[PDB]
């Protein structure tokens, strides 16, 4: 499985 | 809603407490109540909303994958009855309910009131993400339409982000990361996924020189995820 | 109950699936439904019931401790309103509800039908455990009575276990471990806790020679927990 | 905090 974005984005 | 009698500020305060206690279902319920007050969300509040629902749906996706794998093995040899399918369907229906809840908040009325690039791109990315989670479990005559809905939301977010944000912006980077995952895992387009990840990484690299130490850390953290995926895919 | 229409065997099968998926709230609901069919539980089924509720209440206890610590710091300096207390109370009430549910299953009618030492000691230990979890959050005029209820259940279980089980039996060991924790953390009796842990460990040591390789592993795993507590307490 | 028993006991 690939990595997706963290929920917190600055 | 059960949160209609609670002050907006109290809902936000309790969402932060729920995060500290790792009570993500509570956190999501508090943030849903905050959204339903009808005011736009600040940067901090948008991130609370995303953290809450991402953790809720993350547990459901992990459970669905465990049950789907058991079900797949069962159809290879001894018959065990309908229970595995029933319970996989139960978890799937609850997952779909959470995705529908998030999509409903975005549609009523977060996206239509979001005018600044940072808010609008963040919400359109979320719309693509939750359609992507629906696509992960879709199997019937609606899989193609769900995939198209995810693609369309991601594409609108990409168009805005390229026109309005620098290539190192963490929202822009996280959007491109997730759209690349969509291409690889959902849309059967691994070459598009690889091209998007590579171009995104290289354009961000060339803009790092403009950033402070703290912003450099924010951007490079997401860039490393693009690199990790490229290593997995190539 | 929502499980009244599901077969007992299907509830057990789904509890095992829920365990594999780490869906402990579902697991507990399935096992509650199984208990409410009215038949006694096998060894495997008793352990499913305990695993399910221990994980549910474990998340609640961890969250309660986080919120209680925040609340304690707030009363040392800037006033922030009633929200911390309200949310701690919400989590506390849900914790108490789960404990009351488990205690209700034991009282209707698991304990009264349990005649063999392995089942009866297991259930009386559970009764002591869930009163102990209630005691962890009790502060009013009922703290003393809750503590007495835990002590009484543990004591009845101890009396049976010493008469009917070998000193290496894992249920007997886990009961003595938890009663010692009760003495140290609830009853303000650290010397009793230490004495019980030491005597339990030494009596088990002297009986290990009677055990197979697999039973030796089962017993020594619990004995190590007694040793870990003695190291922490002395 | 002290260790208490695992939920599964043989
Ligand atoms: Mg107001
Ligand atoms: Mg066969
Ligand atoms: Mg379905
Ligand atoms: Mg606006
Ligand atoms: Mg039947
Ligand atoms: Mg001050
Ligand atoms: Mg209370
Ligand atoms: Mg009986």
């Amino acid at each position: 499985r690939a990595h997706s974005s963290p929920a917190f984005l600055q | 809603g059960a949160m209609g009698s609670m002050e907006r500020a109290s809902l936000i305060q309790k969402a932060k407490l729920a995060e500290q206690a790792e009570r993500y279902e509570d956190m999501a319920a508090f943030m849903k109540g905050a959204v339903e007050k009808g005011e736009e969300l600040s940067c901090e509040e948008r991130n609370l909303l995303s953290v809450a629902y991402k953790n809720v749906v993350g547990g459901q996706r992990a459970a669905w994958r465990v049950l789907s794998s058991i079900e797949q093995k069962s159809n290879e040899s001894e018959e065990k009855g309908p229970e595995v399918r029933e319970y996989r369907e139960k978890v799937e229906t609850e997952l779909q309910g959470v995705c529908d809840t998030v999509l409903g908040l975005l549609d009523s009325h977060l996206i239509k009131e979001a005018g600044d690039a940072e808010s609008r791109v963040f919400y359109l990315k979320m719309k693509g993400d939750y359609y992507r989670y629906l696509a992960e479990v879709a199997t019937g005559d609606d899989k193609k339409r769900i995939i198209d809905s995810a693609r369309s939301a991601y594409q609108e977010a990409m168009d805005i982000s390229k026109k309005e944000m620098p290539p190192t912006n963490p929202i822009r980077l996280g959007l491109a990361l997730n759209f690349s995952v969509f291409h690889y895992e959902i849309a059967n387009s691994p070459e598009e996924a690889i091209s998007l990840a590579k171009t995104t990484f290289d354009e961000a690299m060339a803009d790092l020189h403009t950033l402070s130490e703290d912003s450099y850390k924010d951007s490079t953290l997401i860039m490393q995820l693009l690199r990790d995926n490229l290593t997995l895919w190539t």
